[PDB]
RNA sequence: UGUCAUUGG
DNA sequence: AGAGTCCAGCCAATGACA
DNA sequence: GGACTCT
C-alpha cells in the first residue's frame, strides 16, 4: 500500500504550475540570451531573423528544451508534465506576452 | 532570481575571489599561485573554491573573524546525475 | 482527590474503558453517551463502575491519593490503579490534580482523536517521505504527558502517531497528526 | 561551487600564529611593521605588499602582535568563561562533585536528561571544595564592570587570567558534555599573540579610521613591562565597549551587529541600487492597469541591456553605428565601458546598454510595501511631465492617492528577472487577491457613480449609446432595437452568458442596481471576478480596462457634481432638527435635575455612578438615535421628492454617504468618547470652567448638540478637536509597533511553503496536510453558501450523513455562531445553467457522478490522509436535483474545470507563510490606523478586539491572569463561583460608619442600606461575615464583640465592640482608616461578575438557553473547590496547553487571533490557522519573539535580530545547511520559494548528438 | 563621515 | 520578589554643524 | 515604558 502512496506520489509529481514553467522558460532564455545554440528543427538564418520567445516555446512544444527540472527526487524535461497543464499555462503566458508585445 | 539579481553585487562589479575551505578565508595570489597564507604557515595545502559573494558578505565574514568566530564554508560535490526517460501520464479524469 | 474532582475522573475513566475494549475508536465526548457511571466516594479509596449502555460490560476503577494506595482487585476490575498525583507525572494511570479543576471531557476544547492501525500508519509514513532519496518530512511533536497519551494507552501498542480531528470553521473537520516523543 | 553548509567555530592559537606579518610599532617615520602596515592589505593609493593587488583587488591579509606572558580574555566570550567558573574550583581544578570522577559512572553512554540530572547537583553544593587538600569556599568570580579584571565577590580581589586560564585548561576532555564545552576552552583566550585584522574592515576614511585608532590603542600597550589590565581593557574597549561601559556610538566590532542598524539588516537584505528612480504619481487616462507612465528623465537616465547573441547582434551593430549605445561590457576581460570612435568588438556573453524603451518591465511600487499589490511590474509607456503617470485601477491596491505620494521604480535586466516580471508580477497575474479571491483592480470614487447612473439610465437612442461606448461601439450588435437602456450597455460589457445567484442570468444584471460592490476593488460581488472565474484573469482584466472606458465617458457626456444646494437647500429640515434638539436635551436635564433633587432632599437612595452614568447614556443615545432616524426620512423625502439628488445618488450608489455622516453634517454630532468614556472630570469635578464645580451636565462631559451645518461652539469645538487629537496621538502611537510585529510575524513564516506533494511545510515539518484544505490556490476557492440538510432534498440521508460527519466546526465561538459560509473548490456557480426536467441529467446519475469524483480525488489528490467531505456535501447540496436542474454537459463542464484546478492552479514553491502573514499585517496595520476599532466599556470583563490583543496573542506571555469563560446550563454552578470569586468592599456598599468611645470599649455602628446590599446581590449575611472576618483575623484588634440590629427595612446596623492592641489611638485611626476597603470578599478585580445568557447552538435545528460567566484569573486551581460539573470552561492559552494540550492551544490560538479582526473578516481564518500552527509546531507554544524549538540557522537568529547569534553559535560548534531566505541572501544564493523551488539542469545529450 | 533641526507620503 | 538587557514602521527631502 | 531572564 506504500507502494501505491508512492505510485500515486509519482503520478501528482506530474503537475506543472506557473512557477516551473516560468523557471524553463527563463533557464532557456537565459542560456539563448547569452549564446547557446538554439536547439529547434529547421536549424537555417531565418530562425536568427525571428524574436527569441518563439524560438524558446518552439523548443518547448517540439519536445527539444534542454532545460531539465528537478522536481521531488524525479529529473523532468518540459514534455514529461502533463500536455495540457503545459497547453493551459502556455496559452496564458502568450496572451499576457502579446499584451506586452513581446511575442 | 528577481530578488537574488537585486539583493546581489552587480554584474558588472565581478571577479574571481577563492575561499579557503579549510580555514574559511579569502586566498592570495603571491605572484600568479591562488595560496592560503594561514595554512602555508600551517604546512597544509587545501582546497580553494571560488565563490560569487557580495561585498558586504565577504566584510562581514571578515569582522566576525576579527571578534574571533571562525566561518567555514562547506561546498557541494554533487554525485553527476542523468536524465532517464519516463513514463506517459494523463491526469484527464475518467467519466 | 475530593468528592467533585472524581466525577471528571469518571468521565475520563469511559475513554478509557471504551479504548480497553477497542483500541482503535475515535474519543470525544460523544462517546459519553455510550456509557454509564456510579461514584462510591471516600477519602482512602474511590471505586467508579463504568458500565456500557447496550453490552451491560461492568468495568470498577479503584481511585487512590498518591500518598495512601491499597489496591487488591475487585472483580471486573481495570486491572491496575488510578493515582491522582500532585504533579505531572509519566503513567497511564496517573492523573494530576490540574487535569481534574474543571470539567475536561464536556469542553469544547477537549480534541477528538484517534491511535492509527498499521495500514493508517504505514499510509502516513509513505505521504511523509519526499521523493528525495531516503529523507522524510516530520509531524508536529505532542509530549507523552498529556491526557490524549493517557487516555490512549494500551500496554503491547506502542503509540506513536496520534491523529486529531480539528473543528474547522469553513471545512467543519480537518485531520492533523502528532508525534508522541519521549519524556525521561 | 554551491555552498552547502556553514559551520562556526573559534580560532585556536596555532591558526592565530599562522602569519608572517608580525606588528610591533605604534608610530613610525615609515608604517613597516605598523598596524597600517602595506602588506595588511592594499590601501588607498597603494598595492598591496603582499600581492600585488590594488584595493578593488585586494581582500587583505592578517597580521599578528605579541603579547608577552599576558593572557588576554575574549571579551565576548567573557560570560561563557564565567559560567565555565562555576562548575568549578579555582585552588584545585575539580569539579564540584565527585560522580563525574567515579569508575562506576561511564559517561559515554548515557543518554537523554540523565546528563542533566547531575548538573543541579553541581549548582546546588556551594559550600567548600570536596577534595581532601582543597576545602575552600565555592567562589563566586564575576567580571567587574567598575574595573576591568575578573573579581571574587566574597572579598573584592582581583583574580588573574592567568589563573582562569590554568584552571579552564586542566579540564579533561571527556567532561565536556557535562559543561556544554565543544573545543578546547584554551580557544577562549588570546594566550600568546593577538590577531590584527585585515585593511577591508577598515578602509581609509576621506571627506573634507576608528578600527585602527582602537588597534593603535591595543598596540601601544603591547610590552612586556605592561600589566595584562591595561592590555585587556584596551582589547575589550576595541571589540565590545559595553561589556565594560554603558556607552553607545563607539565604532567597535559589535557596531556591526548592533540593533536595528547591523550590517545584515542595513546592507544584506536590502541595499541602494542603481537603474532606480523615484518620483510624484499622477493619474492617466491612456495608462491602462498593465502600463506605467514613465516621464523623460527617467528614461533620458535609465539604460536596458541588449545582450549579444546570434539574434541580436545586427541590432547592436546597427545601434552601435548610430550612436544609441550607452555602455559596453565585455563579459570575456569583465569590465564596463561607458561610450561618450573607439574599437569594440562584440562577443556573445557581452553587452551593450541603450536608452530604456517601450513595453519594457519595469518594477515599480509604493512605500510601505505592506503586502505583495505595492511592487508590481508593468509596461514602460513613454508619458508626459515629471510625475510616474500609474493608472487609477491599481491606485486602490497600493493605498495610493495622487496629493503628493511618490513611488519608486528600478530597471532589473537580467533575462530570468525579466522572464519572472513578465509572467509572475505583471498585474493580469495578480487580479485576485491570493487569500478572499476578490479583484485587486476596479474602479474608484466618480465611477462607482458613473456605474450607477448608467445601469439606471433609460431610452437612449443608438448614436447616444454608441457615444458612451466609444473606441468599445465597434463590435456592439444593435440586434432589432432603436431604443436602449443601460441594462444593454452591461450585457454588451459582460459579453458572456454567465449565471450567478442574485447578480446575473444569462449575462443581464438581475440586480435591482449596480453598486460599489460590483467594480470596485477587493468586494465580494465584483463582475470582473466572476468573469475571471469564468473564463481566465485576461477577461477580468479586459473588463476592468473597458469598463473603467466606458464609466469615464458616461461621465464625459453627462458629468457628476455635488453642489451646496443638494446638502441644505433651505433652512426648513436643519431648524426642525434643531428645533428637536434643544427641545430633547432639555426634557433630559429636566429628568436628571428630578432624579438629583429626589436623591437630595432624600426621597429615594442614590445609584452608583456607573449605573447613573449607564441611565443618562442610554437617554443620549436614544437622542442620537432619534435623529439618525430623522436623517433617514429626510433622505427618503428628498429621494421621492427630487430624485437627481446628487449627494443621494452617491449615498445609493455606495460611496462614502451614509446617514450617520448626514446626520454630523445636518443633525447632530454626537457624544464624544475617549477611552470608551466621555471626558473625565479633573479640578473642582469639571472639565472645562464654563461649567460650575461637580456640573451634572452631560453637554459639559462631551455630548455636542450642534452640527457642521451650524457650527461648533468653544466647548462643543474643544471635545471635537479632543477626539481628534486622540486619535492622531494613538496612530501616530501604534505605527510603530505594527511595524514591529509585522516584521516578527514575516520573519516567522516566510520559510513556510507549499511542497510538490501540495502539503504546506516548513523545514522538514508538515504543517499542514492540503495546501488551502484544497490543495487549489486561494484564489480561485471560492466561499460559497452552506446549505443545512432540509428533508425536502433529494438524498437527504447522504447530505445528513456528510453533515452528522462534518458538523463539528460549523458551531464555534463558543456556540455562540453557527457558519453560514463553507469553501467551494472553485467557483463552480458561474458554470451552472437551470435546464427543464426532460433535457436535465438522471438524478441518480448525477450521484453517482459526483459520488466517483469526490473519491477518485480523495484518492489520487489527497492521498487518502485528507477529510474532503466538504466538497462532496457542497456539491450534493448546490447542485441538488430539489432545486436546480442541469443538463449532463453542464455536469461534465463543472467537473472537468474541478479537475483543472486540481491540476494546474497550486504549485509547489508556493510563498503561503509570507503571503499569510502579509495580508494578516497589513490588515491590523490598517485597522490600527484607520481608527476601525473603537473601545467601549462594559460591566463583565471581555476580551479585547485590535492590534493589542494581537500582540498579546502572539507574545504568549506565561505570569499574567487569563480571562476564563464559564458556560452553563443551570445558573446555580454559575452563582456559587460568582458570590465566592466577585469583589464586594464594605465601602462600596455605601455605609453609614460612626464610632464612640465608651468604658471598656470602642463602639464602631455600621447602618448599611439593604437595597445597596441587593444591588450587590449578596445578603445581609455576607456583610457580617466580611466585617467579622476582618476583625477576627486583623492584628491590631485585641479583643472584639459583633452584634446585628434591625433599624428598618431600610436600613442594618452591623455594631462591634473593640479594644485595640496597645497602642490604641494610632490603631483605632488605622482601623477607621482601613475598614471599609479591608472587610472585602472574593478576588479583587476591577471587574464584576455579571451572570449573561444568550442562545447556543447544539446544531443547525437544535438550540438551548446558555448561562455565560467569565473571570480574570491567574490559575485554575481556586475553581477546583466547586461542584463545575456540565459546566463548559473556556480558559487562555496556557491554561489550555497545560490541560488539553497542544492541539487545543492551536485551536484557541487560531479562533482568538481570529477574533481580534471584528466582523466581517472570515477571510482571515485560513491565515491565522497557519499562523497559530506555527506557533504550535512543536510540544508548546513558542512566540513569535523568540527561536526556542524550531530549527533556525544562525543567519535565520541574526537577520531575525539576536546580537548574540554567531557568538553562541561558534560556542557550540554549529554546522548549519543553507535553507532559509535569511542564509540565501546571504551567500547570494537563489531562496527555494517559486521559481527557485526548482533545481535546474540542462540535458547535452540533443547538443552533441548533433 | 555622522549628529541636530524642520518637513513630506 | 528586583535589577539587566534589549527593543521601539518604512522610504524620503532640505539646512546647519562638528 | 515594557517583556524575559538570573538572581
Ligand atoms: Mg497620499
Ligand atoms: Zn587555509
Ligand atoms: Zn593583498
Ligand atoms: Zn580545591
Amino acid at each position: 500500500i506504500g507502494n501505491h502512496i508512492s505510485a500515486l506520489k509519482r503520478r501528482y509529481t506530474r503537475r506543472i504550475s506557473l512557477f516551473e514553467i516560468a523557471g524553463i522558460i527563463a533557464e532557456s532564455y537565459n542560456l539563448l540570451q547569452r549564446g547557446r545554440l538554439p536547439l529547434v528543427s529547421e536549424f537555417s538564418d531565418e530562425t536568427m531573423k525571428q524574436n527569441m520567445l518563439h524560438v524558446i516555446i518552439q523548443e518547448i512544444e517540439e519536445g527539444s528544451c534542454p532545460i531539465v527540472i528537478e522536481k521531488n527526487g524525479e529529473l523532468l524535461s518540459v514534455n514529461d508534465f502533463d500536455k495540457d497543464g503545459l497547453k493551459f499555462h502556455l496559452d496564458y503566458i502568450i496572451k499576457i506576452w502579446k499584451l506586452q508585445k513581446r511575442y | 532570481n528577481t530578488i537574488t539579481e537585486v539583493l546581489k553585487d552587480s554584474e558588472e562589479d565581478y571577479q574571481d575571489v577563492y575561499v579557503c575551505e579549510n580555514c574559511g578565508d579569502i586566498a592570495a595570489q603571491i605572484k600568479g599561485i591562488n595560496t592560503c597564507l594561514r595554512c602555508s604557515k600551517l604546512n597544509l595545502s587545501p582546497l580553494l573554491t571560488k565563490i560569487d559573494t557580495t561585498h558586504v558578505s565577504k566584510v562581514f565574514l571578515t569582522q566576525m573573524n576579527a571578534r574571533g568566530v571562525k566561518v567555514k564554508l562547506d561546498f557541494e560535490r554533487r554525485p553527476p546525475s542523468f536524465y532517464k526517460p519516463l513514463d506517459k501520464v494523463d491526469l484527464k479524469p475518467s467519466f | 482527590m475530593n468528592q467533585y474532582n472524581v466525577k471528571y475522573l469518571a468521565k475520563i475513566l469511559c475513554l478509557k474503558t471504551e479504548i480497553a475494549r477497542d483500541p482503535y475508536a475515535v474519543i470525544n465526548r460523544n462517546v459519553l453517551l455510550r456509557y454509564t457511571t456510579d461514584i462510591e466516594y471516600n477519602d482512602l479509596v474511590t471505586l467508579i463502575t463504568v458500565r456500557h449502555k447496550i453490552d451491560s460490560m461492568k468495568t470498577v476503577f479503584q481511585v487512590f491519593n498518591e500518598s495512601s494506595i491499597n489496591y487488591t482487585p475487585v472483580d471486573d476490575d481495570y486491572g491496575e490503579p488510578i493515582i491522582i498525583t500532585s504533579y505531572l507525572q509519566k503513567g497511564h494511570n496517573k492523573f494530576p490534580v490540574n487535569f481534574l479543576y474543571i470539567d475536561v471531557v464536556i469542553s469544547d476544547l477537549f480534541p477528538s482523536f484517534v491511535r492509527l492501525d498499521t495500514t493508517e500508519t504505514n499510509i502516513v509514513n509513505s505521504v511523509l517521505q519526499t521523493g528525495d532519496g531516503k529523507k522524510t518530512l516530520r509531524l508536529p511533536k505532542m509530549l507523552e504527558t498529556e491526557i490524549v497519551v493517557k487516555i490512549l494507552y494500551r500496554p503491547n501498542i506502542p503509540l506513536k502517531i496520534v491523529r486529531f480531528f480539528r473543528n474547522n470553521m469553513v471545512t467543519g473537520v480537518e485531520i492533523a497528526d502528532r508525534s508522541v516523543i519521549s519524556v525521561a | 561551487a554551491v555552498i552547502s553548509k556553514v559551520t562556526y567555530s573559534l580560532y585556536d592559537q596555532k591558526e592565530i600564529n599562522a602569519t608572517d606579518i608580525i606588528i610591533s610599532h605604534v608610530k613610525n617615520d615609515d608604517d613597516i611593521g605598523t598596524v597600517k602596515d602595506g602588506r595588511l592589505g592594499a590601501m588607498d593609493g597603494a598595492l598591496c605588499k603582499t600581492c600585488g593587488k590594488t584595493e578593488l583587488e585586494c581582500f587583505g591579509h592578517w597580521g599578528k602582535v605579541s603579547i608577552y606572558k599576558t593572557h588576554i580574555v575574549k571579551p565576548e566570550f567573557i560570560s561563557e568563561i564565567i559560567r565555565l567558573l562555576n562548575h568549578i574550583c579555582i585552588h584545585c581544578g575539580l569539579l564540584r562533585s565527585r560522580e563525574p570522577y567515579s569508575d562506576d559512572i561511564n559517561l559515554k553512554e548515557l543518554s537523554g536528561h540523565a546528563l542533566r540530572r547531575l548538573k543541579d547537583k553541581i549548582l546546588s553544593k556551594k559550600k567548600s571544595c570536596w577534595n581532601s587538600e582543597c576545602m575552600q569556599p565555592y567562589q563566586k568570580i564575576t567580571f567587574s564592570k567598575k574595573k576591568v579584571c575578573f573579581v571574587n565577590k566574597l572579598d573584592d580581589i582581583n583574580v588573574p587570567n592567568s589563573l582562569i586560564y590554568q584552571k579552564l585548561i586542566s579540564i579533561h576532555e571527556k567532561f565536556w558534555p557535562l559543561l556544554e564545552i565543544h573545543q578546547y576552552p584554551a580557544n577562549l583566550f588570546y594566550t600568546d599573540y593577538f590577531p590584527i585584522p585585515p585593511l577591508i574592515i577598515r578602509p581609509a576614511i576621506s571627506f573634507w579610521n576608528e578600527l585602527t585608532y582602537l588597534l593603535g590603542m591595543i598596540v601601544k600597550n603591547c610590552n612586556l613591562n605592561a600589566d595584562e589590565q591595561v592590555i585587556q581593557k584596551a582589547v575589550i574597549e576595541y571589540d565590545d565597549i559595553k561589556i565594560i561601559s554603558n556607552n553607545t556610538t563607539s565604532i567597535n566590532l559589535s557596531y556591526i551587529t548592533s540593533g536595528k542598524n547591523n550590517m545584515i539588516r542595513s546592507y544584506i537584505v536590502a541595499r541602494r541600487k542603481d537603474q532606480t528612480a523615484r518620483s510624484v504619481i499622477g493619474p492617466s487616462t491612456s495608462i491602462t492597469v498593465n502600463e506605467v507612465g514613465m516621464p523623460a528623465y527617467i528614461r533620458n537616465t535609465l539604460t536596458e541591456k541588449i545582450f549579444v547573441n546570434a539574434f541580436t547582434v545586427d541590432k547592436v551593430k546597427q545601434l552601435l553605428a548610430s550612436n544609441q549605445v550607452k555602455f559596453y561590457f565585455n563579459k570575456r576581460l569583465n569590465q564596463l565601458t561607458r561610450i561618450r570612435k573607439n574599437k569594440i568588438h562584440l562577443l556573445p556573453g557581452d553587452w551593450v546598454e541603450v536608452a530604456v524603451q517601450e513595453y519594457t518591465s519595469i518594477i515599480f511600487g509604493r512605500q510601505p510595501s505592506l503586502h505583495r499589490y505595492n511592487v508590481i511590474a508593468s509596461s514602460i509607456r513613454a508619458t508626459e511631465g515629471d510625475t510616474i503617470k500609474i493608472s487609477p485601477g491599481i491606485a486602490n491596491s497600493q493605498n495610493a492617492d495622487f496629493d503628493g505620494d511618490e513611488e519608486w521604480m528600478i530597471l532589473e535586466q537580467n533575462p530570468k528577472a525579466v522572464i519572472e516580471q513578465s509572467i509572475l508580477m505583471y498585474p493580469t497575474t495578480l487580479l485576485k487577491h491570493d487569500i478572499h479571491g476578490a479583484p485587486v483592480y476596479g474602479s474608484i470614487q466618480d465611477e462607482i457613480v458613473a456605474a450607477y447612473s448608467l445601469f439606471r439610465i433609460q431610452d437612449l437612442c443608438l448614436d447616444e449609446v454608441l457615444n458612451i461606448l466609444g473606441k468599445y461601439g465597434r463590435e456592439f450588435d444593435p440586434k432589432g432595437k432603436c431604443k436602449f437602456s443601460g441594462k444593454d450597455i452591461y450585457t454588451y460589457l459582460i459579453g458572456e452568458k454567465i449565471n450567478y445567484p442574485g447578480l446575473l442570468k444569462d449575462g443581464e444584471i438581475i440586480a435591482n442596481d449596480v453598486d460599489s460592490n460590483f467594480v470596485v476593488a477587493m468586494r465580494h460581488l465584483s463582475l470582473a471576478g466572476l468573469l475571471s472565474d469564468h473564463k481566465s484573469n485576461v477577461e477580468g482584466i479586459n473588463f476592468i480596462i473597458k469598463s473603467s472606458y466606458v464609466f469615464k465617458r458616461y461621465l464625459s457626456i453627462y458629468g457628476f457634481g455635488v453642489t451646496f444646494k443638494d446638502l441644505r437647500p433651505n433652512s426648513t429640515f436643519t431648524n426642525k432638527l434643531e428645533a428637536i434638539n434643544v427641545e430633547k436635551i432639555e426634557l433630559i436635564k429636566e429628568a436628571y435635575a428630578k432624579y438629583l433633587n429626589d436623591v437630595r432632599d432624600g426621597k429615594i437612595v442614590p445609584l452608583s455612578k456607573a449605573l447613573e452614568a449607564d441611565y443618562v447614556e442610554s437617554m443620549l443615545s436614544n437622542l442620537t438615535n432619534l435623529n439618525i432616524r430623522e436623517i433617514e426620512e429626510h433622505m427618503r423625502q428628498t429621494l421621492i421628492d427630487d430624485p437627481d439628488n446628487n449627494l443621494l445618488k452617491m449615498a445609493k450608489a455606495g460611496y462614502k454617504v451614509n446617514p450617520t455622516e448626514l446626520m454630523y453634517i445636518l443633525g447632530t454630532y454626537g457624544q464624544q468618547r475617549i477611552d470608551g468614556e466621555p471626558a473625565e472630570t479633573r479640578v473642582l469635578g469639571r472639565v472645562l470652567p464654563y461649567y460650575l464645580p461637580d456640573s451634572k451636565d452631560p453637554e459639559g462631559r462631551g455630548y455636542i448638540l450642534n452640527s457642521l451645518t451650524k457650527g461648533l461652539t468653544g466647548s462643543q469645538y474643544y471635545f471635537s478637536m479632543l477626539v481628534a487629537r486622540s486619535q492622531s496621538t494613538d496612530i501616530v502611537c501604534e505605527t510603530s509597533r505594527t511595524g514591529t510585529l509585522a516584521r516578527k510575524i514575516i520573519k516567522k513564516m516566510e520559510d513556510m511553503v507549499v511542497d510538490g506533494y501540495g502539503q504546506v511545510v516548513i523545514g522538514n515539518t508538515l504543517i499542514k496536510y492540503a495546501a488551502n484544505y484544497t490543495k487549489i490556490l486561494g484564489s480561485v476557492c471560492k466561499p460559497v453558501d452552506l446549505i443545512y440538510p432540509d428533508e425536502s432534498m433529494t438524498w437527504y440521508l447522504e447530505i445528513s450523513a456528510l453533515w452528522n460527519k462534518i458538523k463539528q466546526g460549523f458551531v464555534y465561538s463558543q456556540k455562540q455562531k453557527l457558519a453560514k459560509k463553507t469553501l467551494a473548490p472553485f467557483n463552480f456557480l458561474v458554470f451552472v445553467k437551470p435546464t427543464t426536467e426532460d433535457n436535465a441529467i438522471k438524478v441518480k446519475d448525477l450521484y453517482d457522478m459526483i459520488h466517483n469524483v469526490i473519491d477518485d480525488v480523495r484518492e489520487k489528490y489527497f492521498f487518502t490522509v485528507s477529510n474532503i467531505d466538504f466538497m462532496e456535501y457542497i456539491f450534493l447540496t448546490h447542485l441538488n436535483p430539489s432545486r436546480i436542474r442541469i443538463t449532463k454537459e453542464t455536469a461534465i463542464t463543472i467537473f472537468e474545470k474541478f479537475y483543472e484546478k486540481l491540476n494546474y492552479t497550486l504549485g509547489g514553491g508556493t510563498p503561503i507563510g509570507i503571503i499569510s502573514a502579509q495580508v494578516l499585517s497589513e490588515k491590523f496595520t490598517q485597522q490600527a490606523l484607520s481608527s476601525f476599532h473603537t473601545t467601549e466599556k462594559s460591566g463583565a470583563v471581555k476580551q479585547k478586539l485590535g492590534f493589542n490583543e494581537f500582540n498579546n496573542l502572539t507574545n504568549l506571555s506565561k505570569n499574567k491572569t487569563e480571562i476564563i469563560t464559564l458556560v452553563s446550563d443551570d445558573i446555580s454552578k454559575l452563582q456559587s463561583v460568582k458570590i465566592n470569586f466577585e469583589f464586594v468592599c464594605l465601602g462600596e456598599l455605601n455605609p453609614n460608619i460612626t464610632l464612640r468611645k465608651e468604658t471598656d470599649k470602642y463602639v464602631v455602628d455600621i447602618i448599611v442600606n439593604r437595597l445597596y446590599i441587593k444591588r450587590a446581590e449578596i445578603t445581609e449575611l455576607v456583610v457580617e461575615y466580611m466585617i467579622e472576618r476582618f476583625i477576627s483575623f486583623s492584628v491590631i484588634v485585641k479583643e472584639w464583640g459583633m452584634e446585628t440590629f434591625i433599624e428598618d427595612e431600610d436600613n442594618i446596623r452591623f455594631t462591634v465592640y473593640l479594644n485595640f492592641v496597645e497602642p490604641e489611638e494610632l490603631n483605632l485611626s488605622k482601623f477607621m482608616m482601613v475598614l471599609p476597603g479591608a472587610a472585602n470578599k472574593g478576588k479583587i478585580s476591577k471587574f464584576k461578575i455579571p451572570i449573561s445568557d444568550y442562545t447556543g447552538y447544539d446544531d443547525f435545528n437544535q438550540t438551548k438557553k446558555l448561562n455565560k460567566m467569565t473571570v480574570e484569573l491567574m490559575n485554575l486551581k481556586e475553581l477546583g473547590s466547586f461542584d463545575l460539573e456540565n459546566v463548559n470552561v473556556y480558559p487562555g492559552v496556557w491554561n489550555t496547553y497545560d490541560i488539553f494540550g497542544i492541539e487545543a492551544a492551536r485551536e484557541y490560538l487560531c479562533e482568538a487571533m481570529l477574533n481580534t479582526y471584528g466582523e466581517g473578516f472570515d477571510y482571515l481564518y485560513q491565515p491565522c490557522d497557519l499562523l497559530a500552527s506555527l506557533l504550535c509546531a512543536s510540544y508548546e507554544p513558542e512566540s513569535v519573539n523568540k527561536f526556542k524549538f524550531g530549527a533556525a540557522s544562525t543567519l535565520k537568529r541574526a537577520t531575525f535580530g539576536d546580537n548574540k547569534a554567531l557568538l553562541n553559535a561558534a560556542l557550540h560548534k554549529k554546522s548549519e545547511p543553507i535553507n532559509d531566505n535569511s542564509s540565501c541572501h546571504f551567500f547570494s544564493k537563489v531562496p527555494n520559494i517559486g521559481t527557485g523551488y526548482y533545481k535546474y539542469f540542462i540535458d547535452l545529450g540533443l547538443l552533441m548528438r548533433m
